[PDB]
RNA sequence: CAUGAGGUGGCAAGAAAUGGGCUACAUUUUCUACCCCAGAAACGAUAGCCCUUAUGAAAUAAGGGUCGAAGGUGGAUUUAG
């Protein structure tokens, strides 16, 4: 009784001060007349104030093109900015070597927990050791499935420690020994 | 005959919603799903915990919102946020219709353990899409 | 669980928060089976 | 070289308090503790407040099942702290509270931790036993039976006369004790024997000058027992020094008993009774010294003592009265709305109708006058009757001789 | 003591204006807990006591050295590896699989 | 259990019997 | 607005892969104009490719007793979207992938990250 | 407050498999084997037989969870063949079709 | 004080016929190579026992070893496209 907001609303009002998170629809607030529904074969399509699916829509009503806007100034800051690495990669090779990744799988509903969040593989060029011109070759020889022949990539994983912050301190700790058992000669590595 | 979700015809006098007049055949075609989670999809785990929690709080609401509730709900779901949604007939009086909003928000927090917010929305008499 | 999803909702019968139709279908129809039956 | 820069932590939560700052809170509509359906929204404050409380009556029953049975609820999902629930329990159940833990105090006996503990928590004639027992069982035993003694100044001051016989609480129970030379005499004490201490010693003073020119300079709990005496932080200080020209509360009933405002309007830019006295106090204000009225209303109450100054405004000032009269309700507040229009051919006679349509669930006199200025009109005169004069004369001329046939009782029953 | 943190309580009152706004539930939802703490790592909470990629995954420490050439020893390196690769479970609960096995060998 | 239990819409169709 | 700097500089991240995966096709390019318009006002170059659909149908008994010979099949179609960003910083990323999971769909569009560091060995 | 006898036959088989667990663990990772000979692996054999049924997990059958149906079961969605088509039809799973294909 | 509940063991093999499909009965085939320019053979490959393996409290399935049956495109009749 007294449908609101509808008739009292003017343009030239702020709307992104109306929605300001992710809501359902709420029909006396929007001011449109939007129509939902498969029509019958003689009628329109339903009303706006009291469907069903229009509060089935994922609803991206917040978040118009300028509330987007005027969130980030105060968001265009808790940011610094990215330095000038001289790009292509090959030049931010020489200062960056290895590579690695670490996944979020971000999931909805009551808990967090993902087993398949500590994936961690570790990417390095071997062009960026520069310490190998014998013990590049028993490095590749030592890893048997790793090591493509078209790009020189070494790609070590680890999913044997159950957080995600100590599958990296896995995955640098056998980057660091097997350089050294590269580095390392061994008495057999004559009688071949 | 297949007699999944239809309602029958039988006179003239028989109002039905838009949503089970509706035929299972329509379910993305014509209509939306009435419960949203990240559940089936692939490769998602906890699909399968939810959907017998999901099935709860449309037996749950059937019943503290006694002879009231206009069609069935919508339960949204939003990372560790259960965002129901519902459509409720203007039949009883509003100081009763707040005190099962908090009644049934904190039992459904303490119960999923996450927040639970309920979004209402009043309607005179039952919106009817097809006099069947 | 099966206890804690029925169980409570036993309970919110009991303090008459949550009114059932298949309990309220049992104990009026076994409200007219004892007038005779037992 | 290429130098990486700054890992600029975010700072937590806050992230999204900075988000909250961009919107602000939107005109046309209710606060938000409320559903966004006219049903659902309240009218007025008696349905208002009523409404918070009847979502507060979610709370607190719903509560009640979860702490009378918690075995329903012990499947934890991660993880919030979102959970229900002779010598060492005398210490553990002192801790979820009394009466029944400090009775335990004598079998057991058949130390000073729960002697200042479980000897405490009952702030009491027959466990005022055991507060003297306290040392026959230090400082804080000897302290606060007196400072939980000024509420259950009579028998607080007497004990803290028997504890100089052989903290904050020192302050606190003597704080409240004609009597402005023994005050002088207290704060000369307390390097003998704060924003608490000062902000007690005043208290007392309020209801039993030359103090009160005094007892400031020794900040926001240190004025509500300074500014009960007269009746930015800079901007508060510019404020509040010049207003002798639990915080805010009174300083709405020192402007309205005297731009005035607009001082106290920065600091609402840095309860629930009281609260309305911040806007309804304000109004009447705004309203007296027009635009700036406008905008003003659309601004507080959307997001009986308010519309008993509302109308006026509009008479020293034309249209907008069949849009006031919608929020009357969302006799008494019947009549001054008739008051006005009393005192133009299209909108004014509408709404007195609807104060007839209102009547029907120097009032009901004044309807036909305003209508015939722009059949009806006469099933009122059949009621002023069995319940002036110039205009149905009038109106009868105009409208001829059956009308020369209404004014021949008009003079009948005079 | 009690009064300390009484001065606690009674605080919050003076300062707790309504929620007002539709960001300040999120504000408060995870100023108790209830709502995620945002980003999401997939791993908060959840520390298993300083792990570190040597108690999960070297089980030397633990062996307490038999006379290794033995048959026995060997089937240790093989329960030992098959520890190394749980992600599952935690380094309280390795060492207690091998204590049970501990228990056993001395028997036998 | 609780997931067995049901409405009252099916429930008298289901012992009224009133189509064959 | 307080930020609070320190001592220590960035963590370094490059090229951020983001996978949402969605079942309404019509969610996730109103989703993707959301992001591009979220990611540009921070100058973050910026591409988005659609990976193909895998529809995982499978098949069910119709009557409640007897009649193999009469089935009927459900599907899911869940639909894909790449939101391959590209050299961003460690602070930067970490607050635009807020904006992005605070304010994802409901249920539509489960997202799935690769977070590349790049990071100076020993 | 299980739907069927048959339930709480098939719950003590879950949860009396679930702490007798990790002695299922430790005594069965002593059988299969190649070294340790066979005296040695012979005696374990025994102790396995002495711990009783209802503890191994072959013993469940894999059920329904709401109407205890021993088979027609959908191991993703955890009900039976029926009662998961109950809901897909009002469409009450997130994103459950009718394949047209 | 049972037509309910709980425990251990057991029940599913064929004088026979019949329904559905696999294998075949082969030269458009058989074995290897290659998976489509060859070269050899001039049949069919179950089931049955035997040995390991998998999974499992505990043996059904796979693989290998041996045997190499009935089988020569099949009546009235019938099915699908
Ligand atoms: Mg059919």
């Amino acid at each position: 009784a007294l449908p609101p907001r509808t008739e009292k609303m003017a343009v030239d009002q702020d709307w992104p001060s109306v929605y300001p998170v992710a809501a359902p629809f709420k029909p006396s607030a929007v001011p449109l007349p939007v129509r939902m529904g498969y029509p019958v074969k003689k009628g329109v399509p339903m009303a706006k104030e009291g469907n069903l699916e229009l509060l089935k829509i994922p609803n991206f009503l917040h978040l118009t093109p300028v509330a987007i806007k005027k969130h980030c100034e105060a968001l265009k800051d808790f940011c610094t900015e990215w330095p000038a690495a001289l790009d292509s990669d090959e030049k931010c090779e020489k200062h960056f070597p290895i590579e690695i990744d670490s996944t979020d799988y971000v999931s909805s509903g009551p808990s967090v927990r993902n087993p398949r969040a500590r994936v961690v593989v570790l990417r390095v060029k071997l062009s960026s050791l520069n310490l190998d011109d014998h013990a590049k070759k028993k490095l590749i020889k030592l890893v048997g499935e790793r090591y493509c022949k078209t790009t020189d990539v070494l790609t070590i994983k680890t999913d044997r420690c159950p957080l995600r912050r100590q599958n990296y301190d896995y995955a640098v700790y056998l980057l660091t020994v097997l350089y050294h058992e590269s580095w390392n000669t061994e008495e057999w590595e004559k009688s071949k | 005959k297949n007699r999944a979700a239809r309602v029958r015809v039988s006179k003239g006098d028989k109002p039905v919603t838009y949503e089970e007049a509706h035929a299972p055949h329509y379910i993305a075609h014509r209509k939306g799903w009435l419960s949203l989670h990240t559940g089936n999809l692939d490769g998602e785990d906890h699909a399968a915990e939810r959907t017998v929690e999901d099935v709860f709080l449309r037996k749950f609401m059937w019943g503290t919102f006694p002879g009231c509730l206009a069609d069935q709900l919508v339960l949204k779901r939003r990372g560790n946020q259960l965002e129901i949604c519902a459509v409720v007939l203007r039949q009883l009086s509003p100081h009763k219709y707040y005190f099962l909003v908090g009644y049934s928000e904190t039992l459904l927090s303490y119960f999923y353990k996450c927040p639970v917010r309920l979004h209402l929305q009043t309607v005179p008499s039952k919106v009817v899409y097809k006099y069947l | 669980n099966h206890h804690t999803y029925a169980e409570l909702m036993q309970t919110l019968r009991f303090l008459g928060l949550y009114r059932d139709e298949h309990q309220d279908f049992m104990d009026e129809q076994k409200r007219l089976k004892k007038l005779r039956g037992k | 070289e290429v130098v990486i820069p700054k890992k600029k932590t975010w700072d937590k939560v806050a992230v999204l308090q900075a988000l909250a700052s961009t919107v602000n809170r939107d005109t046309t509509a209710v606060p938000y503790v409320f559903q966004d359906d006219p049903y659902l929204m309240p009218a007025s404050s008696l349905e208002s407040r009523s409404f918070l409380l009847a979502k507060k009556s979610g709370e607190n029953v719903a509560k009640f099942i979860i702490n009378s049975y918690p075995k329903y609820f012990q499947k934890d999902i991660a993880i919030p702290c979102l959970m229900p629930e002779f010598e060492p329990q005398i210490k553990d159940i002192s801790e979820a509270a009394i009466e029944l833990r400090k009775v335990k105090a004598s079998v057991d006996m058949f130390e000073e931790n729960d002697e200042t503990s479980r000897r405490k928590a009952g702030h009491t004639w027959r466990a005022k036993n055991n507060a003297e027992r306290i040392f026959s069982l230090n400082e804080h035993s000897y302290c606060t039976m007196i400072r939980g003694m000024v509420k259950h100044y009579e028998q607080a001051l007497n004990l803290y006369t028997e504890l100089l016989n052989n903290d904050v609480y020192t302050f606190n129970a003597l704080i409240e004790a004609e009597k402005w030379s023994k005050i002088l005499e207290l704060l000369r004490h307390m390097v003998a024997q704060n924003l608490q201490t000062f902000n007690t010693i005043l208290k007392c003073l309020r209801r039993f000058a030359l103090q009160v020119l005094r007892e400031m300079k020794a900040s926001l709990a240190t004025y509500h027992h300074i500014i009960r005496l007269f009746d930015l932080k800079r901007s508060s200080f510019i404020i509040y020094d010049i207003m002798n020209e639990k915080f805010f509360q009174s300083a709405m009933s020192i402007c309205s008993s005297l731009e005035l405002a607009y001082q106290v309007h920065g600091l609402l830019k840095t309860p629930d009774q009281h609260r309305n006295f911040y806007y309804s106090k304000f109004f009447d204000l705004i309203c007296l010294m027009i635009d700036v009225t406008l905008k003003w209303y659309e601004d507080l109450i959307p997001s009986s003592q308010t519309m008993i100054h509302l109308l006026q405004a509009l008479d020293v000032a034309l249209e907008v009265i069949p849009k006031i009269w919608k929020d009357s309700k969302e006799s008494d507040l019947r009549e001054e709305i008739l008051m006005l229009m009393a005192r133009l051919q299209v909108a004014f006679a509408d709404c007195a109708a609807d104060i007839k349509s209102a009547y029907e669930s120097t009032s009901l006199n004044c309807i036909a006058i305003l209508f015939l200025r722009a059949q009806e009109a006469w099933k009122m005169l059949g009621l002023f009757r069995k319940h002036l004069l110039n205009e149905l004369m009038d109106s009868a001329k105009v409208s001829s001789q059956a009308i020369e046939v209404v004014e021949l009782a008009s003079a009948f029953s005079l | 003591s009690l009064w300390d943190v009484e001065f606690a309580k009674q605080l919050a009152t003076v300062n707790e204006q309504p929620l007002q706004n539709g960001f300040e539930e999120l504000i408060q939802w995870t100023k108790e807990g209830k709502l995620w703490e945002f980003p999401i790592n997939n791993e908060a909470g959840f520390d298993d006591d300083g792990s570190e990629f040597h108690e999960h995954i070297f089980l030397e420490k633990h062996l307490e050295s038999f006379p290794k050439q033995g048959p026995i020893r060997h089937f240790m390196e093989l329960v030992t590896c098959g520890l190394s690769k749980n992600p599952y479970l935690s380094v309280k609960q390795k060492v207690e699989h091998i204590e049970w096995f501990r228990n056993y060998f001395n028997e036998k | 259990s609780f997931f067995t239990k049901l409405t009252a819409d099916e429930l008298w169709k289901g012992a009224l019997a009133e189509t064959g | 607005p307080v930020v609070t700097i320190s001592d220590e500089p960035d963590i370094l991240y490059k090229r951020l892969s983001v996978l949402v995966k969605g079942h309404d096709k019509a969610v996730l390019d109103s989703y993707e104009y959301f992001a591009v318009l979220a990611a540009k006002e921070l100058g973050i170059s910026i591409k988005v490719h659609e990976p193909p659909r895998k529809i995982e149908r499978f098949t069910l008994l119709q009557s409640v007793h007897i009649y193999k010979k009469h089935r009927v099949q459900y599907e899911m179609r869940t639909l894909y979207r790449c939101l391959e960003l590209e050299h961003l910083t460690g602070s930067t990323a970490d607050v635009y992938l807020e904006y992005i999971q605070r304010n994802l769909p409901e249920g539509v569009a489960m997202e799935v990250t690769k977070t590349q560091l790049e990071q100076l060995p020993e | 407050h299980y739907v069927d006898w048959r339930m709480w036959r098939d719950v003590k088989r879950r949860k009396m498999a679930y702490e007798y667990a990790d002695e299922r663990l430790r005594i069965n990772s002593l059988r299969k084997n190649t070294i340790l000979p066979k005296i040695l692996q012979d005696v374990a054999d025994e102790e396995i037989a002495a711990l009783p049924r209802d503890s191994c997990p072959v013993r469940i059958r894999n059920r329904c969870v709401m109407t205890s149906r021993p088979r027609g079961v959908k191991r993703r969605w955890r009900l039976s063949r029926i009662v998961f088509r109950h809901l897909a039809d009002h469409g009450q799973l997130s994103g459950i079709q009718r394949a047209t294909w």
